[PDB]
RNA sequence: GAGGAGACAAGUCGUAACAUGGUAAGUGUACUGGAAAGUGCACUUGGACGAACC
RNA sequence: AAACUCAGUUGACACAAAAUAGACUACGAAAGUGGCUUUAACAUAUCUGAACACACAAUAGCUAAGACCCAAACUGGGAUUAGAUACCCCACUAUGCUUAGCCCUAAACCUCAACAGUUAAUCAACAAAACUGCUCGCCAGAACACUACGAGCCACAGCUUAAAACUCAAA
């Protein structure tokens, strides 16, 4: 018919999807350190997924490990461990 | 099936704690368990004041176990572990490598929901 | 039930498998197993004594041996809760299922409804 | 909706409940 | 049976009260406390509960959806430049 | 189109580039453009591996004086 | 060092002093804001009384207790009594949001005490212990 | 949806207009217009852009035909015989230049 | 991003029940709201504390009758300024937006 | 490969024989699961 | 014998519903009360929460 | 106002309830299910189908035995009012919880049946766009009437099924 016809094809252009920090990895309740990094310091509540930036499945982990190793006697309940306030900050809050 | 017991022992001595470790294995190993590894997470101070047999607790030793044993030996474990003085805390739990990464190609975009009302006209 | 020490239906075709250790063996047992598999090995052993191609899964013998085997599991595990309403339900629907199953193969063949009922230890009853 | 009909179920139902605990 | 001084605790800088408890007051706020208390006073059935959080969550889209639409179209508050037409 | 794909690969490798793009200019032929060109001539010649067509032709244009500063 | 918000490690190698004073030797001021009554009590790094107020006691009545100024009056008794056993600096640790809840920190200053540390202890049950009925006005 | 006909395609989120078809329709436009103007018929250009409201007025104005580029008051067609006296002669043709 | 309107709405074709119940409908207006509508209070208690503590005498309130006449004044300077300051705002917004209007219908 | 695998780590199981040795070996040794996970998505490990 | 319903019809005590009907309304269920009804527990919107930030 | 002499810090301390996550929309047939661990476990088909049976069915309620922090009909007191058998305040009981049985009702509503399919030429109004095929269930003016009688039921002031007479031109 014509060689210079559209032919039909997938997006070559489409940008690969933003996956989650934690895509691909392994969340543990003994990595508390990983855990508290998704508390808030002041009150050791759990960060929404809308803060956090996570995919849905590695929220629902993180939440599950959290409170595993809260009960389980791994990590403090009302405040973020003390030990871990200087880890990388990865969650979009911001107090002061 | 394959289960981690993640163990807070008191805080004590290097020869009570090898004799809590021998006799917590050995129970496990009389109920069943194949026991695979023995890991030592350290001593630490513990996240809150446990207080287990009358005896307040704020450090102790952390430890955890990965074994295999039959599912009806998980519960008499666990009232083992709770009738046993030494240990302020205990959970068998499934062992994490148990689960699998099933791949998550990332955040697929969800686009705004349509033909939620009718088009009629005002 | 199966011998705990029964190897898994994943196992079982292992080539030297019986070579291995003792530990090894009990480790790939039923004896370290969920109850689940212990169905699926029954499972297995009811296709091999009944059905004429142990290997097709989807005809009406082989879904009326599972569920069979599920039924089983299902009042197995009434046996002990005895309050569990949704797994009476189950059991109840998959009964029901089993006879129409049952009803099914009655009318299109009767040789292998015998042997199926045989097996099974299913004595079919008709509706009032 | 409006609830005309529920009220005058409901004072059917009422005054049935009061009339069998009066008799 | 937490150790304390560590949860909800801000340190005054320089002495400016008014600045500390501003800024304690604004991180309860971002996790929500103030409301959860203000709620938690008195009992909300949960019929209630159900229904308050299906408005918040409806007023939470509608208003999303519109500072979305407002900023979108903030780059058309420029001055008409077909004056005139 | 065809020539979809090595644009795409092109822009993952070396980026927009520094020339801009004339579009006022309607024979405007871009760096992507020419690079597009040099790998189909480079296939028509009969190579056949697409890395090794991609590599050819950046060899090519390099040698042709192109400013391929890879991203990456 | 730029200012830190969160307060110092419990056991570790802390600069600050306030005269000489680790943050866990300051004392305690525990202000409980009530709905409709206000309380403070000054304690010590050893949870000793030190000194005690509230809008009762400083002759706020019924209503008037539940009042800014009656929670500043309270401040300023507590800080006053305070001051008599040498409390200089203060952790203030507040809980509930009744209306005296800031106006008691500012009493307690304006008394002369220095504020170190603010941490709300409001009691904020997970879940536990029902509230009474919702009030239908 | 019924400039589907009329697109060629999508590139990159972005429509392209089938100038083949496009050819043939002013074509035929064109030619209707030329027509009508050769007739005598009053033509009237209409767009509410605003940025080309001053280039059609004054190619209305050169072609000697007749423009609208201002708000459309209503009733400017249907009740012409009253906005303009009851004599008025409506515009034979309208050109949409923004429809 | 936005919270994900797909299926939380009661409608036909989605299995499970509502998750949302919006009383009004899930619609863009056309308008924004309006912008909804005690200070010196500290020097005022300040003042009529040395009031008390001098039995109302002026004679050494004169520092705290000064301040609060100084707050007072100030108290009445920031009302003007912010009223002045005042006049994006809600009209400049819904013109804004009368320019774009929401079209839930087909042209 | 998976009955392999196993077959290989059951020589390195806890028994009432080394019960004593791996006792004293893990009292003697350390693991630590803690990780940080940093904005780029890298794992930044503890110093050990 | 007495009750129930409907109708006709005025008074009587209240104002329960209709507006946020002046305690939002109602369903089930239980206790209580001159009388509409009140409250308790759960459920519905056949109410609203003004719809950017404030 | 009544009411308690009890209130604050710290420590020990449940058979009650289960912040944040949740801006997630998942599980279950429905009712329902959002603290943690483990065990068992989530019927079948490549259809529909029960006052015609079986199994479930929130909350409330009944019987018996326990628990009782808190809440709480009822009850008492305080206040309010013309009155207030309520709204507001305080105390407390059944009850909310556990065990074993009953009871089988909800605006049990997403008031939108199951399965399959379509978006094509639309559609009383509103609501959650309009339909096609197939099957079951249900409805034939309002009120009488979640009523009477009969029947069944661990129900005994009950539930399911459920009329008719009289009246009206409306509802
Ligand atoms: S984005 Fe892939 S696991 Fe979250
Ligand atoms: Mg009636
Ligand atoms: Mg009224
Ligand atoms: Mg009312
Ligand atoms: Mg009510
Ligand atoms: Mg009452
Ligand atoms: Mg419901
Ligand atoms: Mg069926
Ligand atoms: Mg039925
Ligand atoms: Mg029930
Ligand atoms: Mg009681
Ligand atoms: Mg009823
Ligand atoms: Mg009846
Ligand atoms: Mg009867």
């Amino acid at each position: 018919s014509n060689e210079d016809l559209p032919i039909s094809m997938e997006n070559p252009y489409k940008e690969p999807l933003k996956k989650c920090i934690l895509c691909g990895k392994h969340v543990d309740y003994k990595n508390v350190q990983l855990l508290s990094q998704f508390v808030s310091p002041f009150t050791g509540c759990i960060y929404g997924r809308h803060i956090t930036g996570l995919c849905g499945k590695k929220q629902k982990e993180i939440t599950k490990a959290i409170k595993r190793a809260q009960i389980m006697g791994f990590m403090p309940v009302t405040y973020k461990d003390p030990a871990y306030l200087k880890d990388p900050k990865v969650c979009n809050i911001r107090y002061r | 099936p394959r289960y981690e017991l993640a163990l807070i022992l008191k805080a004590m001595q290097r020869p009570e704690t090898a004799a809590t470790l021998k006799r917590t294995i050995e129970a496990l190993m009389d109920r069943g368990a194949i026991v695979r590894d023995l890991e030592n997470l350290g001593e630490r101070a513990l996240p809150y004041r446990i207080s287990a047999h009358s005896q307040q607790h704020n450090r102790g030793g952390y430890f955890l176990v990965d074994f295999y044993a039959p599912t009806a030996a998980v519960e008499s474990m666990v009232e083992h572990l709770s009738r046993d003085i030494d240990v302020i805390r205990g959970n068998i739990v499934k062992h994490p490598l148990t689960q699998e990464l099933k791949e998550c190609e990332g955040i697929v975009p969800v686009p705004l929901a349509e033909k939620l009302y009718s088009t009629k006209k005002r | 039930d199966p011998p705990p020490s029964t190897l898994l239906k994943d196992y079982q075709n292992v080539p030297g498998i019986e070579k291995v250790d003792d530990v090894v063996k009990r480790l790939l047992s039923l004896e370290m197993a969920n109850k689940k598999e212990m169905l699926k090995i029954k499972q297995e052993q009811f296709m091999k004594k009944i059905v004429a191609n142990p290997e097709d899964t989807r005809s009406l013998e082989a879904r009326i041996i599972a569920l069979s085997v599920k039924i089983r599991s299902y009042e197995e595990h009434l046996e002990k809760h005895r309050k569990d309403k949704a797994h009476k339900r189950y059991l109840l629907m998959s009964i029901d299922q089993r006879k129409k199953m049952l009803k099914n193969l009655r009318n299109t063949n009767y040789d292998v409804f015998e042997k199926i009922c045989w097996g099974l230890g299913i004595e079919y009853t008709f509706p009032p | 909706k409006n609830v005309l009909k529920i009220r005058r179920r409901k004072m059917n139902h009422h005054k049935y409940r009061k009339l069998v605990k009066k008799t | 049976k937490h150790l304390k001084f560590i949860a909800r605790t801000v340190m005054v800088q320089e002495g400016n009260v008014e600045s500390a408890y501003r800024t304690l007051n604004r991180i309860l706020t971002m996790d929500g406390l103030i409301e959860d208390i203000k709620h938690r006073r008195y009992y909300e059935k949960p019929c209630r509960r159900r229904q308050r959080e299906s408005y918040e969550r409806c007023r939470r889209i509608y208003n999303m959806e519109m500072a979305r639409k407002i900023n979108f179209l903030m780059r058309k508050n420029r001055a008409d430049p077909w004056q005139g037409c | 189109y065809h020539e979809d794909r090595i644009r795409a690969k092109f822009y993952s490798v070396y980026g927009s580039g520094q020339r801009a793009f004339d579009l006022f200019n309607p024979n405007f032929k871009s760096t992507c453009q020419r690079f597009v060109e040099k790998y189909t001539e480079l296939q028509k010649l009969g190579e056949t591996d697409e890395e090794k067509l991609f590599v050819e032709t950046g060899k090519a244009l390099l040698a042709e004086g192109v400013i391929l500063r890879r991203v990456g | 060092t730029k200012f830190s918000i969160y307060p110092p490690i419990p056991g570790e190698e802390s600069s600050l002093r306030w005269a000489g004073k680790k943050f866990e030797e300051i004392p305690i001021a525990h202000i409980k804001a009530s709905h409709n009554n206000t309380q403070i009590q000054v304690v010590s790094a050893s949870n000793e009384p030190l000194a005690f107020a509230s809008c009762g006691t400083e002759g706020f009545r019924n209503a008037k207790k539940g009042t800014g100024i009656a929670a500043q009056t309270a401040g300023i008794a507590a800080a006053a009594r305070a001051k008599q056993k040498g409390v200089i600096h203060i952790r203030v640790v507040v809980k509930g949001l009744g209306p005296g809840r800031l106006s008691a920190m500012h009493g307690l200053i304006m008394g002369g005490l220095e504020v170190i540390s603010i941490t709300d202890n409001t009691p904020i049950p997970h879940n536990g212990c029902r509230p009474r009925k919702a009030r239908k006005l | 949806r019924f400039m589907e006909p009329y697109i060629f395609g999508s590139r990159l989120d972005h429509d392209i207009i089938d100038l083949e078809q496009t050819a043939t329709h002013l074509q035929l436009a064109l030619n209707f217009t030329a027509h009508m103007a050769y007739r005598k018929g009053i033509i009237l250009f209409i767009s509410r852009n605003r940025q080309f409201s001053y280039l059609i007025e004054n190619m209305a104005r050169d072609c000697g035909e007749y423009a609208h580029t201002r708000y459309f008051r209503g009733g400017m067609l249907t009740n012409a015989r009253l906005l303009f006296g009851p004599t008025v002669r409506l515009p034979d043709l309208i050109i949409f230049l923004h429809t | 991003a936005t919270p994900s309107l797909r299926g939380r709405l009661a409608r036909f074709g989605n299995p499970r029940k509502p998750v949302l119940k919006p009383n009004k409908p899930l619609i863009l207006a056309n308008r924004v709201g309006e912008r909804r509508r005690a200070t010196c209070i500290t020097e005022m208690s300040v003042m009529m504390a040395c009031w008390k503590q001098n039995e109302f005498r002026d004679d050494a309130c004169r520092k705290e009758i000064q301040g609060f006449l100084d707050c007072a004044a100030r108290a009445q300077e920031a009302r003007k300024m912010r009223s002045i300051q005042e006049t994006l705002l809600p009209n400049k917004l819904n013109k804004l937006l009368q320019r774009f209007p929401n079209k839930p219908y087909l042209s | 490969r998976e009955v392999l695998q196993l077959q290989e780590e059951v020589k390195n199981f806890i028994t009432r024989e080394n019960l004593e040795a791996r006792v004293e070996a893990a009292l003697d040794s350390r693991k630590n699961y803690n990780w940080a996970i940093t904005r780029e998505g890298l794992v930044v490990r503890p110093q050990r």
